[PDB]
RNA sequence: GGUGAAAAGUACCCCGGGAGGGGAGUGAAAGAGUACCUGAAACCGUGCGCUUACAAUCCGUCAGAGCCCUCGACGUGUCGUGGGGUGAUGGCGUGCCUUUUGAAGAAUGAGCCUGCGAGUCAGGGACAUGUCGCGAGGUUAACCCGGGUGGGGUAGCCGC
RNA sequence: AAGUCCAAGAGUGCGGCAGUGAGACGGCGGGGGAUAAGCUCCGUGCGUCGAGAGGGAAACAGCCCAGAUCGCCGGCUAAG
RNA sequence: GGCAGCCAACGUGUUGGCUGGGUAGGGGAGCGUCCUGCAUCCGGUGAAGCCGCCGAGUGAUCGAGUGGUGGAGGGUGUGG
């Protein structure tokens, strides 16, 4: 098994789907390429995703003593976390529900020999 | 050589050493059962006359009596409330043919 | 357990039927039988275990009665009033193989396996076909008597 | 109008998969002796120092 | 639903809202509403005939007698001070079964106190003798006064 | 001896309550009342 | 004596969900929707189990008819001849011979043709 | 409403502005981290296996090709009384409920899951169906006494 | 008089505990209608569906065959 | 071949032979849940619950079979 390091960004104030939109971009790529794509991705969800990927890389470097250049985004996924319920008033005094969703973005970077 | 053997209201193509599941036979595991043959084929000699077949008998050892697949019946008729749940496991007997 | 065709035990054979002065329906029935593989003891309805059937002289098919002018082949394009009808005679003149093709296809089952079976039919509006390399067997439509 | 049936999972996901981001095409740019990845669109700006590469 | 607080007012109109018709927020289907056929306080006692009760008690005691589970004792402890030690030793002498019904007179407070704290021992008076206790007890240890009182009460 | 766990009702003494309206395998749905009517929801007076 | 009905409910729910495991969509996930299909699934199982005998007899008959006409005899006359000859081989094993033992099937065809009347269409 | 037995409530370091994590430590257990006992379903992902872009599917069921694991003859991959999946293809196949003469019905209800949600109780009530006691008798009500479910209590009731 | 013979699950009487009291079509005998209606109202030890699956009627409650206790890698047939 | 009332038997009456589509509805017999009298078992050497594996029963359903999670109760019998 490849030496892996984990990083979970929990309760991120972004939808699980909107985090997944960029996690799909940077799943499978090396850590460096993933961070570059998340740097130049126009989606705002790329910033928490980039931060959690970089945290996984930092854990691999410091807590695990792995070579940062050999790291790769092995398994990354955003699960949906808690959802706050808000009320938006609409016409005729009718209250519609608004969902302030969060996401847990889990990242596991492995150190693979190219 | 093989034979179309009659047993349990059904016929089975069996050669010496063939293992066949058939209806339940009143015989112990390890006992021997002689079964009438609907046909015998020896390479090219096809014994099919009833007079000649009455002489032939497929001998088979009873390996064990087993139960078939669990059949689950749910007789349902819509808009009547009629459900009937039922189960079934046929009692089968496994025979290893020893000779013909 | 009943025999089931496994992997590649389905052997295929090539037949060539001369459609000259033969009834369209009889030829199509025999060709559909061959394309299904109903003529083989290993026939299984869910298996395309049929045989390739070349039909030569499709233009020289025979139709009784007035089917050559009174029978029509219809096609709707999906547009309003888009029903085009072409008599059997006109169809045999313009696309001669299409009459035999349509007969055989209609006599074949209408499903995915039927359309897979269709690919083994080779209708030609002439005495010759390009599949001589397949060494097709001349198939004469013969009735088994009782 | 209003959806008449609940959309099946298969259809919902088949058509939801179309809401995907397109990864930017990154080219290499040498700035401050370092090889960074920037869009070819921002290649000139990065060379001139008008891109914040952090 | 009538005893649950609130619920007097109809929750909303009968028609128009597009919701199910409700006549009370405390209707049974509602969360927090009343219980339809729930328990209500009731007296479960039965008016079993006197002859039935007495015959059942006599049958239980007869079973104990037939199985030699009935014992008689002058008292449970010697002296005026109760002693569960002495009572336990004497009961062990009498029987070894776990549960024993001790049937002693009311004035036998010394014996009652002496024997009452033994785990399986149950103490009653001859006048309150009953089939439940007799059957629950493996043995029945009567005092002599208690046995004579029971016999007199049931024979005279 | 006869202990409390040896006590049982007389054969045929106790009978299960007819718990009505519990699935179609028993007296379910209408609970023996049949389809609509007065008797579907109440008792008709004897008089 | 309040009773919570989760223990009892989840039993049948798990039964139906495990039975409907493999169904597409709501039928494998939701007990209520699985239950509707499970009614249909078991009704179909009963019906198809009754009809499987007919389906397999149809398959055997098709194979026997193919083998018979390959032997130059129709299936109906083959069956007539076998009955006249007293051959009591069921269509299952007749098809088994047709596929695995064509020589034996040809021998049976010869027996049936010999047992057939001199004129099958005669008023007899 | 529920961390843990005890805050022992995670020092210190690292990524991060934080939030949140990763090491480390506490703890029997952080598969107990003040979002905390267990942690179901719905619902939402990620990974793997099969399948699927010529196909008309109440979504299943019966056959069923092709694609991995449990014991062995044999010595090694082709079998088996064997044992799960995935489903090319073929046949059959008109949801459930209510209510109707009749509904797949284009009639009603249900978006889904979980939890709750409907013949129950009182009374010597009334009418019919096993047991105590009789021998023509059964019973007691109120009430009295008993620290109980036991003992008394004949008024009355029903048979006569 | 027999026949139905391990009885029809028969008839009768008394207590069960009911629901049912919206029927449908088809064949025969009729009324109303125009001797129309998939009309309506009657009769029919007439049938079927209701409450009935299975096979045939392409599909198709009422037509035809036939009344599903459950299984079977069996056989004979019904209407077709 | 497997399962559900009546008949014969000689003897302990459980063996053999004659038997069953179903809505309203009636009768019978049961499954599962909780709480309990008594009896008896299991449980921090891991109860319940939950997710499985392997199976099982004619049905409701089963699991003193078993793995994982779990952390304190639970099972069985006979009665209420």
């Amino acid at each position: 098994e490849f030496p892996s390091a984990t990083a979970k960004a929990r309760y991120v104030r972004v939808s699980a789907t909107k985090a997944r939109r960029v996690i799909d971009l940077v799943r499978g790529k090396s850590v460096e390429e993933a961070l570059d794509i998340l740097r130049w991705a126009p989606q705002a969800a790329s910033e928490p995703v980039a931060k959690v990927i970089a945290s996984a890389a930092a854990n691999a470097q410091n807590n695990e003593g792995l070579d940062p250049s050999t790291l790769v985004v092995a398994t990354v996924y955003a699960d949906e976390g808690p959802t706050a319920k808000r009320i938006r008033p609409r016409a005729q005094g009718r209250a519609f529900r608004i969902r302030k969703r969060t996401s847990h973005i889990t990242v596991i970077v492995e150190s693979r020999p190219p | 050589t093989y034979a179309i053997v009659k047993t349990g209201g059904k016929q089975y193509k069996v050669a010496a050493g063939d293992v066949v599941k058939v209806e339940k036979l009143d015989s112990e595991p390890g006992a021997s059962v002689s079964l009438p043959v609907a046909l015998v084929v020896d390479g090219a000699n096809v014994t099919s006359k009833a007079d000649d077949l009455a002489k032939v008998a497929v001998t088979a050892e009873v390996l064990e009596h087993t139960k078939g697949p669990k059949i689950r019946i749910h007789k349902f008729k819509n808009k009547t409330g009629y459900h009937k749940r039922q189960g079934h496991r046929q009692q089968l007997t496994v025979l290893k043919v020893t000779g013909i | 357990p009943t025999y089931t065709p496994k992997a590649g035990d389905t052997t295929r054979s090539w037949y060539v039927i001369d459609a000259s002065d033969v009834v369209l329906g009889r030829l199509a029935s025999a060709a559909a039988t061959l394309l299904r593989g109903k003529h083989k003891p290993t026939f299984t309805p869910n298996v395309d275990g049929g045989d390739f059937v070349i039909v030569i002289n499709a233009d020289k098919i025979a139709v009784s009665g007035d089917k050559l002018t009174k029978k029509f082949a219809y096609r709707h394009s999906g547009y309003p009033g888009g029903l085009r009808k072409r008599t059997i005679g006109e169809l045999l003149e313009k696309h001669p193989t299409r009459v035999v093709e349509n007969a055989i296809i209609g006599m074949l089952p209408h499903n995915k396996l039927g359309r897979q079976i269709q690919k083994k039919l080779k209708v030609y509006a002439g005495p010759d076909h390009p599949h001589a390399a397949q060494q097709p067997i001349p198939f004469e439509i013969k009735q088994v008597a009782q | 109008a209003v959806p008449k049936r609940r959309m099946s999972r298969a259809n919902t996901r088949s058509r939801r998969a179309q809401w995907k981001a397109e990864a930017p095409g990154l080219v290499t740019v040498s700035v401050a002796g370092q090889q960074r990845k920037v869009p070819r669109r921002l290649l000139k700006a990065a060379r001139l120092g008008l891109v914040d590469l952090d | 639903r009538g005893e649950v607080s609130g619920g007097g007012k109809k929750p909303y109109r009968q028609k128009g809202t597009g919701r199910a018709r409700q006549g009370s927020t405390r209707a049974p289907q509602f969360t927090g509403g009343g219980t339809v056929h729930g328990p209500k306080p009731r007296d479960y006692s039965q008016r079993t005939p006197k002859k039935m009760i007495a015959a059942a008690l006599r049958g239980a005691l007869s079973d104990r007698a037939r199985n030699d589970r009935i014992h008689a004792v002058t008292e449970l402890v010697e002296g005026q001070t109760p002693s569960t030690k002495s009572a336990k030793t004497f009961l062990g002498t009498l029987t070894e079964n776990k549960k024993v019904l001790v049937v002693i007179g009311r004035t036998d407070e010394v014996g009652a106190k002496s024997v009452r704290n033994l785990p399986g021992v149950h103490v009653i008076s001859p006048d309150q003798l009953n089939t439940y206790d007799v059957l629950n007890a493996d043995d029945v240890v009567f005092s002599v006064e208690a046995l004579n009182a029971y016999i007199s009460a049931n024979s005279k | 001896v006869i202990k409390l766990h040896d006590l049982k009702p007389a054969p045929g003494e106790k009978k299960a309550k007819t718990r009505v309206g519990r699935g179609e395998g028993s007296k379910g749905k209408t609970a023996g009342r049949g389809t609509k009517g007065t008797k579907a929801r109440k008792n008709v007076p004897v008089m | 004596a309040r009773v919570k009905r989760a223990l009892n409910a989840q039993k049948k729910r798990r039964t139906v969900l495990k039975a409907s495991k493999g169904y597409r969509g709501q039928r494998s996930r939701l007990y209520r929707k699985a239950k509707e299909q499970q009614l249909h699934s078991l009704t179909y199982a009963y019906r198809d189990r009754r009809a499987r005998k007919g389906e397999f007899r149809k398959l055997w008959i098709s194979r026997i008819n193919a083998a018979a006409r390959a032997n130059d005899i129709t299936y109906n006359r083959l069956i007539q001849g076998l009955k006249a000859a007293g051959v009591e081989v069921d269509r299952k094993n007749l098809a088994e011979l047709a596929v695995s033992d064509p020589a034996a099937f040809t021998a049976l065809v010869d027996v049936a043709r010999a047992a057939l009347p001199e004129d099958v269409n005669a008023p007899s």
